[PDB]
DNA sequence: AGGTAGTCACAGCTGATTGCGCT
DNA sequence: GCGCAATCAGCTGTGACTACCT
């Protein structure tokens, strides 16, 4: 059996997710099991790369007023 | 000052709120104003503020506007003077003129009319007032360069000398460095050395109150002066340059953008202002009416600036042309005059006063500020809002709806990044299912539609999906015509497809609907004119992006410019009845399908 | 010289100061300058009116099937007659509307003439789905009309209205004749029509007194159709006009009553659907017939009947409301409390009716001259 | 073929902006509007197309 | 030289039809471990699963 | 440890060539 | 055979992506 964290999103961020797997850009292949289009199985203990990636990605293409 | 919590606190810099808020102005000590628009003297100090400084945002309630130097120049320039605009300044504050500005006001008003520029006999000279500036100036190495040879003292009755034509640009460079800037003013009431020409405008072509009042900017004292004037496209601009040109009563040269744009202004010359054909002529190498001995010529860029050789017949019409004085050289589009070719052309030709009139100042590279000593300062800045709050300019609905990126094809934009991304989000499936359901809603209820879309490699398969005459753009110049002259006549078809060839001043025909599709990356100049082509809630326009993309940052940055104007961009993210009625790409078989032809570019 | 290459305006000056500080009381004054923004009359324009018998002749032939406003002419045409029948109703309380289709060289008069709005809407809706063959006859419609029409009282405004969509006409006889006999029996035409102007009706409107105009678009059409609902002007004193009807009141019946008498609508019991048995309705004063519709002429005794509120709604315009004496509060020596609104009196003017010299602010002073049209202390 | 149409709506119509604010709105109101100001506010402020 | 090179690469990209490798992990025997742990290493990518067989 | 001349896409213009039409 | 219109070469504007020195 596989124990970890179940991740729920839309199918581009489900890609973009396998993607970072098969590119090794988090530096291995922690993303394991795809369960569904829309969800997938992560190890926890890299729950907070992921999560750098993911604001880097949604705030690169946001252009801030700031 | 303070950085209590990032913010430029100036609580303690004017104190002076004495009594109590009537007066809806604030300043700031570095440079800024707000006006508060909901008040009784909004109108006046409206009409005070533009005549002064320059908007940065119109919005409907809290105007702000920029105080720069040449905006003082060019309030300085009308009859306003030093004493008039900081005791007005100083009525209506409500807080008190902080004690930057009024130092600040004076150095930039003071030298103002030391120097000016005059043109005579075909030769530039620089006269002032006050004879030790010449003397300041003289050891400036610069300078010395445009006197040949050397102009000993160029004794006259006021102190003047020649100088350089073709370094005049330099020296208008260099005088605002030395806090002399140049006024060019033309006293066209008594010339006696210029043949003036019986031009006179119909007593019939009415026009708006704002365009007299930037006709009445542009002639303060009886003189005409250099300047730029923004209006937008559907609004009067043709009108305006007409008219000051009636009003110049001189030889007018009339430049445009595009080899059509110069039939558009002789029509506008043939409908408002009563003038022979023989005296009109059209210098293109298209027909050749003659522009030898003519009143007014119209021609276009990239014509008169060639660095190779040129028609013998147009090297004649250039030797005659640079022969003479010009009276309001008209310039239109003048946002992309600071060009590598374009600056040269002010240059090559010789005039008195130097009229721009353009729709969208906005421009990258910041080379606008260039402007401000090619041909003069801001004159006018029309208010969007006001504007179409009068009924004269139709109130566009802007939205912004983008669309998912399907699965099929964001696994390709994140596996990409060599520039050949651009395709993926340009063709997007459910950007493609928008788009053609909202062109079947808009012929549903009958609506004029324009779909703008750069990259004319996906506009091919984007426009042959739905069988819908489109331009190319390398076609032809007959085909284009017919297509736009039998797009608005005609009930059978009412959309067409433009690939950036309707990003300047044409005669598209007034449509309802605007739909642009993957445009360039922060061009604001080219989102406003494209809304531009719309107004003449009447209308309304939409731009589809790609979630997830650089289109969304680019579609973010590209509409600071409209919400500047005044402008919303209401969001939409569902579209209802998407699934009411069929669509292409409805399977998942034709989307992947897609992705084999959108791959199949390798242009390598 | 030019207007604008004068001296530049500067419209900053007007605001000035003495105290630093009075500006604001500038602006009070300004202000008072937003209000009085009207010219104290919802209209402004015709202050009375004459009855019109109006004849709207519709074509039916091809031209009709195109499809310059959509869906095609026939649909947009029926939808502004529709909402034009509703507006002239609404301002003309004794006015008759008829309607005639020309179609195939023939006229056919689809409805006849009368004062009932509901019936014409009806019939338009139904003609909605008609088919569209041969070529109009502005002769056979023009005839059938002035036939009805001829027998009208004078002091009643004749007036016939053709929408001529097709640009030829099909005259068994001369029609200048025609125009001549309309010409002597005082008949106005007007024709509005779609695709260009026609020799013919252009001769007809200018001979007999009518407007002739051409479609630009939906929104001219409606316009055009807006500019003909307003009446003619009339004379102060022309005939002896009077004409007999009579005020059918109201009455319903509850079953609480024992004269609680169900009938059945003598309107409704000419269509083809069951005729509403309804409780009571309208009575006619003179024979006591039944009717659910208003105004609609009596069809045994020959009665109009007319709701009284619709002939009062434009008495206003017989006895305008003058304008009252604008004095500064300054000057006014009495209460400073307004006689309408029993507001205190802050205002820096005053009105003072000429009659009961009572004090009214600004706005019961608007309101009056607006709404009301009655001064409230003349009324006791 | 049928399925594919279908499974092609629920990847597209529900793909980033549904899975939350369908969710909300079923945790919603529910129940009439507020005032007849907001829905005439709505409408004017609503595009012709979202009014079909 | 180009009506020759706007033809020569119409038949060169209409060859290849897959260009993502597979990415299946055909993982080989699994290794025990303690504790009742089994580890799986892909042949393809060397990818390591870890996970506990009850 | 952080920024600009080539380069690419997509349009414009003008300066010649260059095959097509013939009561 | 001559004349008009279609076509391409060369240059330029606009906006964005990319490889070596303070
Ligand atoms: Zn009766
Ligand atoms: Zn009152
Ligand atoms: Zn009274």
């Amino acid at each position: 059996v596989l124990k970890g964290v179940l991740i729920e999103c839309d199918p581009a961020m489900k890609q973009f997710l396998l993607y970072l797997d098969e590119s090794n850009a988090l530096g291995k292949k922690f993303i394991i099991q795809d369960i569904d289009d829309t969800h997938v199985f992560v190890i926890a203990e890299l729950v907070n790369v992921l999560q750098e990636r993911v604001g880097e990605l949604m705030d690169q293409n946001a252009f801030s007023l700031t | 000052k303070v950085d209590e919590y990032g913010a430029k606190d100036y609580r303690l810099q004017m104190p002076l709120k004495d009594d109590h808020t009537s007066r809806p102005l604030w300043v700031a000590p570095d440079g800024h104003i707000f006006l508060e628009a909901f008040s009784p003297v909004y109108k006046y100090a409206q009409d005070f503020l533009v005549a002064i400084a320059e908007p940065v945002c119109r919005p409907t309630h809290v105007h702000e506007y920029k105080l720069t130097a040449y905006s003082l120049y060019a309030a300085v320039s009308v009859g306003l003077q030093t004493s008039d605009i900081t005791e007005y300044l100083r009525k209506l504050s409500k807080t008190g003129v902080p004690d930057g500005i009024m130092q600040f006001i004076k150095l930039c008003t003071v030298s103002y009319g030391k120097v000016k520029l005059v043109l005579k006999h075909n030769r530039y000279f620089v006269e002032s007032c006050h004879p030790d500036v010449i003397q300041h100036l003289l050891q400036d190495p610069v300078i010395r360069e445009c006197r040949l040879r050397n102009s000993e003292g160029e004794a006259t009755e006021t102190v003047s000398f020649e100088v350089k034509q073709e370094m005049i640009e330099e020296l208008q460079k260099r005088c605002i460095h030395l806090e002399y800037p140049l006024l060019a003013e033309y006293d066209f009431r008594n010339d006696s050395v210029n043949p003036d020409i019986n031009i006179d405008l119909k007593p019939t072509a009415v026009l708006r109150p704002y365009q007299e009042k930037s006709l009445r900017k542009m002639f303060g004292n009886g003189r005409a002066r250099s300047g730029v004037i923004v209006l937008p496209c559907g609004a009067g601009k043709s009108l305006v340059g007409v008219t000051a040109a009636c009003t110049v009563r001189k030889r007018c040269l009339v430049l445009g953008n595009s080899a059509v744009s110069v039939e558009q202004w002789k029509a506008q010359f043939k409908m408002w202002s009563t003038i022979d054909d023989s005296q009109i002529c059209r210098f293109t190498s298209d027909a050749k009416d003659k522009p030898i001995g003519c009143s007014v010529a119209i021609s276009t860029y990239s014509m008169l600036g060639h660095t190779t050789k040129r028609s013998w017949e147009a090297e004649r019409v250039m030797e005659w042309l640079k022969t003479q004085e010009w009276g309001l050289m008209i310039l239109d589009e003048v946002h992309t005059i600071p060009a590598k070719m374009f600056r040269r052309v002010l240059t090559i030709v010789q005039a008195h006063c130097k009229l721009g009139l353009t729709a969208t100042l906005v421009r990258e590279d910041d080379k606008i500020v260039d402007l401000n000593f090619l041909i003069g300062p801001k004159l006018y800045e029309a208010n969007w809002m006001e504007l179409q709050n009068n009924g004269y300019i139709a109130k566009v609905q802007c939205a912004e709806v983008w669309c998912p990126m399907s699965p099929e094809f964001y696994r390709e934009y994140v596996a990409i990044k060599t520039k050949k991304r651009i395709l993926l989000y340009t063709m997007n499936p459910n950007k493609f299912r928008a788009c053609q359901f909202l062109i079947k809603f808009h012929e549903r209820r009958n609506d004029k539609i324009i779909v703008f879309a750069d990259n004319v490699f996906a506009l091919k398969e984007y426009a042959i999906r739905l069988n819908k005459p489109y331009i190319y753009g390398p076609t032809s110049q007959g085909e284009r015509m017919q297509i736009l002259q039998n797009f608005k006549h005609n009930p059978k078809i009412n959309t067409i497809f433009i690939s950036k060839v309707g990003d300047t001043s044409f005669d598209l025909p007034e449509a309802n609907v605007l739909i642009q599709i993957s445009s360039h990356g922060g061009s604001r100049r080219q989102e406003a004119q494209r809304l531009g082509r719309v107004l003449r809630y009447n209308a309304f326009f939409y731009s589809l992006v790609s979630q997830d993309t650089q289109e969304m940052a680019y579609s973010t940055k590209r509409q600071r410019f409209l919400v500047d104007q005044g402008y919303s961009f209401k969001v939409i993210t569902k579209l209802a009845g998407m699934e009411e009625e069929d669509l292409a790409f409805s399977t998942k078989e034709e989307q992947q399908q897609l992705l084999q032809k959108v791959l199949a570019a390798t242009d390598l | 010289t030019k207007r604008w290459e004068g001296g530049y305006e500067r419209t900053w000056e007007i605001l000035k100061e003495d105290e630093s500080g009075s500006l604001k009381a500038t602006i009070e004054d300004i202000l008072f300058k937003a209000k009085r923004k009207r010219v104290f009359e919802h209209h402004g324009q015709v202050r009375l009116g004459m009855m019109r018998h109006l004849y709207v002749v519709v074509d039916g032939s091809r031209t009709m099937e195109d499809q310059d406003l959509k869906p095609n002419r026939l649909t947009c045409t029926l939808k502004l007659l529709e909402y034009f029948v509703e507006e002239y109703f609404d301002q003309n309380p004794i006015s008759q509307i008829g309607i005639i289709v020309t179609k195939s060289k023939r006229a056919e008069k689809l409805t006849e003439l009368s004062g009932n709005p509901r019936k014409h809407i009806t019939s338009l809706k139904k003609a909605v789905d008609m088919t569209c063959h041969g070529e109009p006859s502005l002769y056979n419609s023009l005839s059938i009309a002035m036939q009805t029409l001829k027998h009208m009282p004078g002091h009643t405004s004749r007036e016939v209205l053709i929408i001529f969509s097709s640009l030829t006409t099909c005259d068994p006889s001369n029609i200048y004749d025609l125009i001549k006999t309309l010409k002597a029996a005082k008949i106005r035409v007007s024709v509005i029509g779609l695709s260009a102007e026609v020799r013919v009706c252009t001769v007809l409107a200018r001979e007999t007194g009518g407007t002739y105009h051409v479609i630009l678009d939906e929104s001219h059409y409606k316009e055009l159709l807006t500019h003909h609902v307003s009446p003619p002007p009339a004379s102060s004193s022309s005939e002896c006009s009077l004409i007999r009807m009579g005020f059918p009141q109201h009455t319903i019946a509850s079953l609480s009553d024992q004269d609680a008498k169900p009938s059945f609508s003598m309107a409704h019991l000419d269509g083809n659907t069951e005729p509403g048995l309804t409780l009571g309705g309208y009575f006619c004063p003179q024979c006591r017939a039944k009717y659910c519709e208003l105004p609609v002429e009596c069809k045994i005794c020959g009665l109009t009947l007319v709701s009284a509120p619709h002939l009062a709604r434009s008495y206003h315009h017989l006895f305008p409301l003058d304008a009252f004496q604008e004095i500064p509060l300054e000057e006014y020596n009495g209460e400073r409390f307004c006689y309408g609104c029993q507001g205190e009196l802050k205002d820096q003017h005053v009105y003072v009716c000429a009659v009961c010299q009572n004090v009214f602010c600004v706005d019961c002073d608007v309101f009056v001259h607006d709404s009301l049209h009655c001064c409230p202390g003349c009324i006791h | 073929g049928t399925s594919s149409q279908a499974e092609a709506a629920r990847i597209l119509a529900a793909s980033w902006p549904q899975n939350r604010e369908d969710e909300e709105k079923q945790k919603l109101k529910g129940g009439p509007k507020k005032t007849k100001r907001e829905k005439k506010a709505a409408a004017s402020h609503l595009f012709p197309f979202e009014k079909l | 030289d180009k009506k020759v090179k706007e033809l020569r690469r119409a038949v060169r990209s209409s060859v290849w039809k897959r260009e993502t490798i597979v990415h299946q992990h055909e993982y080989g025997p699994e290794e025990n471990l303690e504790d009742d742990m089994y580890r799986k290493t892909c042949t393809m990518c060397g990818h390591e699963l870890t996970y506990e067989k009850m």
